[PDB]
């Protein structure tokens, strides 16, 4: 048993009462003085190591090639001028284990934290000094934490791709599956999670060229991309991970369902592939006056109106699909329907919740299109356009596929630092940055929809820890306060960076005259109301810090007419599981599952308390599934209403908790606004 | 929770032995070499003479003192096919391979044998150590019976499914297969009714009974280091062996509840080519708020 | 000169009740009377204990004392067949025709009917009597079995006949024939082994041994006597079971190697109508022609 | 019950101790006086009925175009002429169940089989009358029979291709891995056979750019063939079918069998792809030594010589890839591989057996590549070249995959007629129409080879049909001796009609120049040995016909040196399954299975005896489990040096045999010459 597992062991060992909270700083000690600094490859000068790192294939020689030595050396003394340390043993065991550069054999370690972040700023600021050394500052408070991609290859040689979301539109034709099934297993080959929409699909027992009853629906193609992703598995790495949607209303609904039952066929069952249910206004009104409800065959839709049934408004078109007598409909009951929905979501937490309504009523980009589906973690919202890929011969009409970059704001390093503006026009460089460096050779609608559209996720992490650390609890109202007045200063500097960044380039993304930026119908709510704390103790929090008002919104509506918006989309939420162990976060917006983590690495069983946890903070550290999830929904509402994309939006559930309880706490996000419902977790 | 799922598994693997011709193993078994032949033969009667404990002590006693008609049900069905499959299905392969007076010869050796015997002997000694109406004592039995089932057969079952994975003695190899497989239920099954008065234990009692399986374990595990050199050094295969041994070691801990106990090793792959919450409906007014 | 032609024949008589399809009585059973449905899952379920015990206690029991490997495989397979496949069987017939109430509280009535738990007392009583080499203890056990096995079932077993016979309960009377079938074999071996230990005895002992016998059928006669009243007088068919328990009686004795007790009598007739390609390695000359 | 199978139930009612064969003629005249004239649609002229089914969209306007109406009045006219009756009641059923036209709502039948000789007549011709009526009379006389998807969609307009077996060379890539699952789905759903070769994918465990074990094998590519094949499978009436195959030396031959074995999981098991594996004279040679084989990973021989591993010649480079110390090697035991090959035919009839070098010792096209796998019957034996799918954005280097048209002579109405320089001629001219009217556009390959090669397969059935109708065992050397002189007269005026037809229009098949046809080695056995029969029996069966002699093959020789050959590939035997019923004839050149055929159709049981079947002849109707598949090896071996492609044989094998003697069989077989093995049937 290794010195530093053992002190860390000791912190569940309770002296006078109390864990020992502080043998976690003694346990990164020993891990650090006794392994790190042991397996770490030292070099004389870091001139050496930089050699060593590109000739020996680790580093790229183009980005680093963009600055003198004296620039870099400068930047790795920035890194090393704030001499971090990991406050406890998890942090630097998930970096050191997940994100540390290390030998070819996986022996030793060439990257040190400073080392990482130095390499990370220097590729973000694409030759900028006095940008990599923001950037390095801003990286090393850990203030701001790019995405796990990002954050791991950036300035790799041998790297997989920077982005890991992707959102593919499939056509109701075999070419397109053909090419989706494809592009899937191209981009699970580069270790990015893919999004399928099915709704396009026809469904089962429909026609095929005049031969009636021969399409096997959506579950076959549902197979087809379950073992495409069983077989870019990232070279034997990593297990490949799919989702695919389907609208709640697309004929094979149940049968898209069926696929995660414990006892289902395996013929029928999917083992590799999330699915996600896209869920209209009009079913759950369907739903609430206990109407019976009809499923349509999509391909009946397409030839009757000439458009899919999933690129038209089923609120106004449902009733003239019911009342068509060449559009082909089932009967269904709503509410069973919801009642399986939420039975399905206990069992296995599946299907993803996606309110259509929800998404699309503040979406900025309907003119693009409406928003369909999500991604495989249930926050990214975006415009689609399906693409049409036509025989070998022929040319491919390429519509828009959705691919945006993530990181993640820390709410308790950026509130401390006072530095809200500044993280945030920052992060949005970065992302831009990534955006544009990022080019994928074989999913022609997700490189298109990256050049034109340059959508970026801005997410956020530790608002539970920083909210704990303050006395505030997460379902207590000023708890929504804070939440409210950050995110809505988080989305006016992002606004203002990506009109600053228009202006500069003197272009916006395409399409971007149709938006609600463009008319300025996107502002209404901010040059309206105040953001600003109703509480006293919150907007404390805020001291020394200029709260945007109804004039600075004003002033910035002005501008973004003025200049544009370089970036359709900007704010996304992301879960943030693994980099939230190295900020020593709490996971995105979320709040704790359990105050303290109990994981087994090896052979070696380790502890993590929440970061910050304490005895005076212990029960503002509360438990996710200890609170009430009508105000978690309530919180995350808050936030949601800031955030142009969705939210990663968990449920904690009870074991005592039943189907009603369930599809209650559904229906109540959808009625406050919530967009996406990520996962139902039961304890 | 489990009984009834275990009845259907046990009794849709029923099977007998007449079902597999043994006669065309001889187009094989004439190929081998003596150690080979020899090896096989003493690994046989290692695994008829212990499954044969199971059968007439084993499986009788623990249906005897466990409580719950289902139970005995399938203990039952167990017992059964230790003494009318398995028994049977052994003798079948023995009568095919040797002549009579070969195999009156090999059951002498390995009933002499020091290893053989010290393992039978003392999972037989904790059969006969169970006491009417103490769940402690009858624990002990299970655990022994877990070990068997799931472990000490193993050392054995190796050979077979060594000639198996190569395409030799393929009749008889279907056969153990067949065997294998009843033996590794009746492990998880045996388990699960050890695990059950387990949990009714107070910690110390607990920690008592781990320290009184892992003591067990030890023993034989010793003594099947002993039993593998014995057997398997004249045909080189020990180092293999000796893998499969700590690997079946770790599935019987499973069974029992308890973790592994030996580091995971990659096996011999010849031997393994051979190898709702609750429902409630929505009642309106929760569309409302 | 007879286990091993019984082992064949108890293991090629090997079914389970899931073979059979029992939706098919469902229009027969909701047409018969509310008396006729009290007595049938009554006369069912005093066959669900008898069958409970014999294969909980009775036959693993007897095979625990009977010497020799093969007589114990066919005792073990004909307690596998008692609790595992006969008793769970009702369950099926139970399950499909009745609602769980009635299930229940039919499983309530036999724990307070004095006469099925008397006739369970003294049969029970002399199984666990027995003493380890004591061979008249066992002879007095094997007597008291085939008598469950040859006499006590057919109070029971005359009802699911007497429907099947008129063409009434089809499929669970499919499965009765089946437990019936089985039954018969049982109460010939038991009977074969008894007279074995019978046969070693002194003309004395015989003598006493032939008492002990009798009074006990005398007893259990008596006993089912009431049993029998207090099911069929409701569907008024006591005095015609009367007559084929004591026609049954006659054969159990006869299985014991004693002669008849009862005078015969007419049995009614609708009763009576209610009776791989194997692998071959490649030589060197097989590559030239 | 219907009373034409009634009658045809009294054929099993012996009768004197004899079957009464006459009541198949009655059951048939039955069927028809009964079902057929009621249930077809008659119109008062050939106009009306012509008319309505191109309207109607039954037909197709544009190959009846090319005649004015009297030209196929005359046609029709010269098909009813003949006044054809079937001899059975199978034929007629078949024919009417399987291939004639029928109504929209499959309820009333359109085409007689006049009709339908007539319309394939008129789709062959190409706008000539007299061509026209030369195949209706080809036809009609049942000289010569169109496959069955030719047969079935020639000159109809909602029909699938009329090719059905494509081979597929799959590169070591994900892209080219995605463009075979895709070519695989489009020619699946065009209701075509997909064969694969697996051979330059590389094997599990290896690298996939410099990480290691990274590589799924063939297997995962063999699971998502399997699911692409099961998703196109056309309402599921006949479901895909794919062939995959494998080279014997590859590393993943053993996991490669294991998708056929009884106890295989289902995360291995493959149900809708059938195996083939090929065999090179190295391994026969290495087992018959008893020697240490070794299996070899592909990308290892790759990166060491820049050529995949099957493209290279086994028999010269396996000492040096066994020496080569970069290339990764596997030991096996050829004996024990043997071995489970036969065990594996015994429980499954997989794999298929191809012999390598039995293949290509004699074949004409080794310049342009050497056969390196079979297709999905196992008969197909082309040169074929892979194809570099690139990047979306790269331009693809397109090979060449193979596709050939089928179709059979009627060696009893051929020899009946004296007419095999005719049939042989007009059937060559049909299989090139077919060849040049086929045009696949989604799948390159197939179309860049069909363009170029020009290959066809021309087979034949009813050679035990004809023997047993004519006093001849199929064991006897005498109808060795009649398959021997006939096949080779068969080539002898395919090749004088490929040679006319590059004569006519002025062009060869692509790289002509460098095929043994251009240097004339491939007719050395036919300008030095003649073919006339040995036997007086044989000798007079063709009498009124002239045989080719040494001088006549010299002269075709000196035609084709100085004209060319049309077609790479002419000649190929396929199984020819259910137009075998049609034609009243036995299933390819291989013996009977059955005297009289007991099938259920539905809730009805039918008999059929075989053609021709009587008492005179009974025992000449040996059964083909009860004859030596020693001398049906000879047999096959003697047509087979006279067909260039190979010949679908399948074994009958009975209960009692081993597999050492399925594998003496497939030893005797690889020693005699044999190509390929398709089928290890038992009874
Ligand atoms: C991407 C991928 C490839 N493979 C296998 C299948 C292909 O035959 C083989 C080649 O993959 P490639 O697509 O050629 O990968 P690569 O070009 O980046 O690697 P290399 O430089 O070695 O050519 O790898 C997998 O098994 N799983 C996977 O996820
Ligand atoms: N010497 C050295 N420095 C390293 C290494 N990895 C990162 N660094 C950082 C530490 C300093 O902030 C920076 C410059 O180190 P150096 O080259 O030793 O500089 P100097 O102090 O000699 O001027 O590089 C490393 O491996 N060696
Ligand atoms: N009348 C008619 N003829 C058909 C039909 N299907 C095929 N035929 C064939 C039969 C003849 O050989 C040929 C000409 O038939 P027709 O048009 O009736 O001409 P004719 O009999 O007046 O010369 O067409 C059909 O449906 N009707
Ligand atoms: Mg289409
Ligand atoms: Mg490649
Ligand atoms: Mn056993
Ligand atoms: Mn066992
Ligand atoms: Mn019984
Ligand atoms: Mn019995």
């Amino acid at each position: 048993v290794p010195k530093w597992i053992q002190l860390n062991n000791e912190i569940m060992i309770q002296k006078d009462g109390k864990f020992q909270f502080d043998k976690d700083k003694e346990a990164v000690h020993s891990y650090f003085v006794d392994y790190i600094n042991q397996n770490t490859v030292f070099f004389h000068n870091l001139k050496e190591k930089l050699d060593y790192l590109v000739e020996n294939q680790y580093y790229e020689e183009e980005f680093l090639s963009l600055y003198s030595f004296e620039d870099i050396k400068e930047v790795f003394k920035t890194a090393y001028a704030k001499k971090f340390r990991f406050p406890s043993f998890m942090s630097a065991f998930k970096f050191y284990n997940d994100y540390a550069l290390k030998t070819n054999d996986k022996k030793k370690i060439l990257e040190r934290y400073e080392d990482r972040i130095s390499i990370v700023a220097l590729f973000f600021a694409n030759g900028d000094t006095e940008k990599a050394k923001e950037y390095v500052n801003l990286m090393i408070n850990q203030e701001y934490q790019p995405s796990t991609p990002t954050f791991l290859n950036a300035g790799r040689k041998r790297r997989g791709e920077l982005v890991s979301c992707f959102l593919l539109e499939v056509n109701d034709s075999l070419n397109d599956i053909s090419r989706a099934i494809d592009i899937s297993m191209q981009l699970s080959k580069l270790g990015g999670g893919v999004s399928l929409n099915l709704s396009k699909l026809r469904a089962k027992g429909e026609a095929i060229k005049d031969v009636e009853n021969a399409t096997k629906g959506v579950v076959g193609v549902m197979k087809l991309l379950d073992n495409a992703f069983r077989y870019a598995d990232q070279m034997g790495q990593r297990q490949g991970s799919g989702a695919a949607y389907l609208n709640i209303f697309h004929r094979d609904i149940n049968d898209f369902l069926d696929t995660k039952k414990i006892s289902a066929d395996e013929d029928v069952r999917v083992k590799t592939l999330s699915i996600g249910v896209v869920i209209p206004d009009k079913f759950v009104e369907l739903a609430r006056e206990d109407k019976a409800a009809y499923v349509f065959y999509p391909h009946t839709i397409y030839k009757e109106y000439g458009q899919h049934m999933d690129e038209m408004d089923m609120n106004e078109m449902y009733d003239k699909f019911v009342d068509n007598p060449r559009v082909k409909k089932e009967k269904i009951n709503p509410r069973k329907l919801l009642e399986k929905l939420a039975m399905l979501r206990s069992e296995s937490g599946y299907p993803y919740i996606m309110f259509q309504d929800n998404v699309n009523k503040v979406h900025a980009n309907n003119h693009i299109s409406k928003v369909k589906f999500s991604n495989l973690c249930s926050e990214v919202l975006q415009a689609s356009q399906v693409s049409s890929y036509t025989d070998y011969d022929e040319e491919d009409e390429i519509g828009l596929d959705i691919s945006c970059n993530l990181g993640s704001l820390n709410i308790l390093n950026v509130m401390e630092h006072k530095s809200i503006e500044k993280t945030v026009k920052l992060a949005t460089d970065s992302l831009t940055h990534v955006s544009e460096t990022t080019d994928i050779r074989n999913a022609p609608a997700v490189r298109r929809a990256n050049k034109a559209m340059k959508s970026i996720g801005l997410g956020a992490m530790n608002l539970h820890g920083y909210l704990a650390q303050n006395g505030i609890a997460y379902e207590s109202p000023e708890a929504r306060d804070f939440a409210n007045t950050f995110f809505m200063m988080v989305n006016f500097y992002s606004i203002q960076r990506s009109a600053e960044i228009a202006k500069e380039k003197g272009e916006t993304f395409d399409q971007y005259e149709g938006s609600t930026y463009a008319t300025g119908e996107y502002f209404d709510k901010y040059v309206s109301t105040d953001f600003s704390p109703k509480y006293e103790k919150i907007a404390n929090l805020f001291e020394g810090m200029h709260i945007p008002t109804t004039e600075d919104w004003k002033k910035l509506k002005a501008f973004v007419a003025e200049h544009g918006m370089y970036h359709s989309y900007r704010l996304c939420i992301a879960p943030t599981g693994s980099i939230s162990y190295v900020q020593s976060s709490t996971a995105s917006v979320m709040p704790i599952m359990e105050r303290i983590e109990e994981r087994t690495y090896g052979n070696s069983k380790t502890y993590y308390p929440m970061p910050g946890l304490a005895s005076n903070n212990w029960f503002f550290y509360k438990e996710a599934y200890d609170m009430d999830m009508f105000k978690v929904v309530d919180m995350i509402a808050t936030i949601q209403q800031h955030i142009d994309q969705g939210i990663s939006f968990t449920l904690f559930l009870k074991d005592t908790m039943t189907t009603r309880d369930l599809n209650r706490i559904d229906l109540y996000a959808h009625h406050r606004g919530i967009k996406t419902i990520y996962y139902a977790r039961t304890k | 929770d489990f009984t009834q799922m275990f009845y259907n598994q046990n009794v849709k693997q029923f099977w007998l032995p007449e079902e597999i011709a043994l006669n065309g193993d001889l187009l094989t078994w004439k190929y081998l070499g003596k150690n080979e032949q020899d090896t096989y033969m003493k690994v046989l009667a290692g695994l008829t003479l212990l499954d044969t404990e199971q059968g007439n002590t084993g499986m009788p006693i623990v249906a005897e003192h466990v409580d719950g008609h289902q139970r005995k049900a399938v203990l039952n069905f167990m017992a059964m096919m230790e003494n009318a499959v398995h028994a049977k299905s052994y003798s079948n392969i023995f009568m095919t391979l040797a002549p009579t007076e070969t195999i009156n010869e090999v059951f002498e050796w390995v009933k002499q044998n020091k290893y053989l015997q010290k393992k039978a002997q003392m999972i037989v000694g904790l059969y006969k150590a169970i006491q009417k109406d103490d769940e402690i004592s009858l624990f002990k039995a299970m655990v022994a019976s877990v070990y068997l089932e799931s472990f000490l057969f193993y050392s054995g079952f190796y050979y077979p499914l060594y000639f198996y994975g190569q395409g030799k003695l393929m009749q008889s190899g279907e056969i153990i297969n067949l065997i294998l497989r009843d033996e590794a239920i009746h492990g998880v099954y045996v388990g699960l009714l050890a695990q059950e008065i387990y949990n009714k234990q107070t910690e110390e009692k607990k920690a008592e009974l781990r320290e009184f399986a892992i003591d067990l374990l030890n023993q034989l595990y010793e003594n099947e280091l002993e039993y593998t050199e014995d057997l398997y050094d004249q045909v080189g295969l020990s180092h293999d062996v000796k893998k499969f041994i700590r690997y079946n070691a770790n599935k019987a801990l499973m069974n029992l509840g308890f973790d592994p106990y030996f580091e995971e090793e990659d096996i011999n792959p010849i031997v393994l080519n051979g190898l709702k919450a609750t429902v409630e409906p929505l009642k309106d007014d929760d569309f409302y708020f």
